[PDB]
């Protein structure tokens, strides 16, 4: 009947909504690594004057 | 507990010998009485009580009996409403499983295709098909739910808690048998209460009945009463003569004069 | 404890009238709640009648006995159950058209 | 139809949890933000 | 399954000592399990009486409580639910001691500022309304009783 093509919306809908979810907190995790390498430089540079003195 | 037809009842009638237990020797007689009333009382009361427990088990049972005898208002809900009517599995998704006779039934399966939200009218199908036992199923929307089930029992309908491949069954049979020995357990409470209050209520009816003895004697012959207290048991074939012959004999003391009481058990 | 005084009643609405005629629970000024939470077991839900339980037995509630009719206390008999605190006590009294049976009984079943 | 509401309650099943799809993005794209300081400040420090 | 003291005849004599303490505990404690338990009989025997009680209780109570409202021609809900700005009955917690445990048992506590009683003002059944509160009253005294044995 009707009642397994509204689950079914309802379910498919749902898959997207993990999947878009876990996209954007597998980009947070990106986004993390990202400025961690920007912290990084600045680890460089520290090193960098380390190795001057 | 021991049978009726064994209940020394009348041999105590035979002596009537007060106790200490319902009643003390040196108590007032005003003090003995209420604590006999009292204690009278109360032992009518629990029986009273025991008694109203009894049938409230029985009713128990009974309803019971009529959900275990397959009438689909009362029935198991898994017969009551298909699985596939049914709305399982979804959490957007809910059933109805209202129950009611043919015209009744039908009026509800109309209500929750229309008026629940969500209603989906395909999934509407009927389980049961009996004139008082027309139950149908229906798939709503899980929030529309409780709005379809005030529906139907606006519309005389009653829903039940529909499952599919569950325990509901199980869970059924368990409460019937738990059912059957509470009400089993309540009957033997209130047969044992009984067999005992049968003794102990005539013991302070009769106690009651010689207080009120000695106080008519003592109010009529004075003080003391010096009474010849008798108890006459008279055959059930001359109890009319027996009471005119005892009229007869205390006119001498001019209801009658003398103290006489009439007593049936 | 010293604020333990006081008897909550989840019973029936004739056991709950009566209880309350006796005099078990008060209405809380500042919480505008009352001890004497009447509840139908056929009316409001399963999900209203545990929530209210919860909150007699937890939550830091002054109650020093819960009163919990079979009939309503066999609908959350799981909480029942899980309510294996030593205090509150919890008591299955009887209602009209439904005697206390002692297998639903959540305390005694621990014998 | 019966069919036709059954659809039009499909789109709406489907409609809710495509709002929480935005949603959840939506919040996650935030921590996205308070991870770029969050952490990485910390690594900064250990890096110090 | 053994421990890693180091073997020294101090060391030996400590945990000979130690030996005996654990023995003589273990006897003192399964004594006191027995006493305990025996204890703990006595109070399920006295639980299940107790319960028989209550289901009577509880019974006659309901059947005074519906005389009453029958007698003044309308439930008596509504106006106990409207008394019930102040409690009159309390139960007092005592650490009563009971063998070697500190067991609660609670202890039944009235007060005269909430003597009200829904009867005021029903102006119908006034004894009966009375007699059905000196029931329940009874009857809160019995659950009190039993809720301090169940604890």
């Amino acid at each position: 009947n009707g009642i397994a093509t509204l689950l079914q919306a309802e379910k498919e809908a749902h898959e997207i909504v993990s999947k878009a979810r876990k996209y954007r907190q597998d980009k947070l995790k990106q986004a993390k690594t990202d400025a961690a390498k920007e912290i990084d430089s600045y680890k460089i540079q520290k090193d960098k004057e380390l190795k001057e003195f | 507990t021991l049978p009726i037809n064994n209940m020394p009842v009348p041999e105590y009638l035979e002596n009537f010998q007060w106790q200490t237990r319902k009643f003390k020797l040196d108590k007032s007689i005003k003090d003995l009485i209420t604590l006999i009333s009292n204690e009278s009382s109360q032992l009518d009361a629990d029986v009273r009580a025991t008694y109203a427990n009894y049938n409230s088990a029985k009713t128990n049972l009974a309803a019971a009996e009529r959900k275990k005898t397959g009438d689909l208002s009362v029935r198991s809900l898994h017969d009551i409403v298909k699985p596939e009517d049914f709305v399982l599995n979804s959490e957007h998704l809910t059933t109805v499983l209202v129950a009611v006779p043919k015209s009744l039934k039908s009026d509800f399966e109309k209500s929750y295709e229309t008026l629940s939200k969500n209603v989906v009218p395909a999934s509407a199908s009927v389980i049961a098909e009996d004139a008082e036992y027309v139950l149908f199923n229906v798939h709503l929307f899980k929030k529309n739910v409780q709005e379809f089930t005030t529906a139907a029992r606006e519309k005389k309908f009653i829903p039940r808690e529909f499952n599919y491949s569950e325990e509901l069954i199980d869970q059924l049979k368990k409460e019937h048998d738990s059912a059957a020995s509470l009400e089993q357990s309540l009957r033997v409470q209130l047969v044992r209460l009984a067999k005992t209050a049968y003794v102990d209520v005539f013991i302070n009816w009769f106690h009651i009945k010689a207080l009120r003895v000695y106080v008519e004697s003592v109010l009529r012959y004075g003080l003391p009463p010096h009474f010849n207290i008798k108890i006459i048991a008279v055959p059930p074939k001359n109890l009319s003569k027996c009471k005119s012959e005892l009229i007869d004999a205390f006119g001498f003391l001019g209801y009658e004069p003398f103290v006489m009481y009439i007593i049936n058990l | 404890a010293e604020k333990r005084t006081l008897i909550a009643v989840i019973a029936d609405e004739d056991t709950t009238t009566g209880l309350l005629l006796a005099g078990i629970g008060q209405i809380t000024p500042e919480t505008q709640e009352k001890n004497f939470f009447v509840y139908q077991e056929g009316k409001t839900t399963k999900e209203e009648i545990t929530d209210k339980f919860n909150h007699f037995t937890e939550e830091r509630d002054d109650i020093a006995i819960l009163l919990i009719n079979q009939h309503i206390a066999e609908n959350i008999r799981a909480r029942v159950d899980s309510f294996t605190n030593a205090f509150p006590a919890i008591l299955e009294i009887p209602s009209k058209d439904h005697p206390y049976d002692p297998e639903k009984d959540s305390v005694l079943k621990r014998v | 139809q019966v069919n036709d509401e059954l659809n039009k309650m499909q789109a709406f099943i489907r409609k809710e949890a495509e709002e929480k799809a935005k949603e959840i993005q939506l919040k996650a794209d935030q921590e996205y933000e308070i991870e770029k300081t969050n952490i990485v400040r910390n690594e900064t420090n250990n890096i110090d | 399954n053994r421990e890693q003291v180091f073997p020294t005849r101090m060391t030996l004599g400590l945990m000979k000592t130690k030996l005996k303490g654990a023995n003589q505990g273990y006897s003192l404690l399964k004594r006191k399990s027995e006493a305990l338990t025996k204890r703990f009989r006595d109070i399920t025997k006295r639980i299940d009486d107790a319960k028989q009680k209550m289901g009577r209780v509880m019974q006659t109570a309901a059947f005074s409580l519906a005389e009453v409202s029958y007698a003044t021609g309308e439930n008596i809900g509504y106006q106990v639910q409207e008394s019930v700005s102040t409690a009159r009955f309390k139960v007092r917690a005592r650490q009563e001691n009971v063998s070697g445990v500190y067991l609660s048992q609670f202890e039944s506590y009235i007060d005269p500022e909430i003597n009200d009683f829904r009867l005021t003002g029903l102006g119908r059944g006034g004894q009966q309304v009375q007699r059905a509160k000196e029931i329940y009253s009874r009857a809160v005294e019995t659950l009190v009783e039993l809720a301090s044995l169940q604890t």
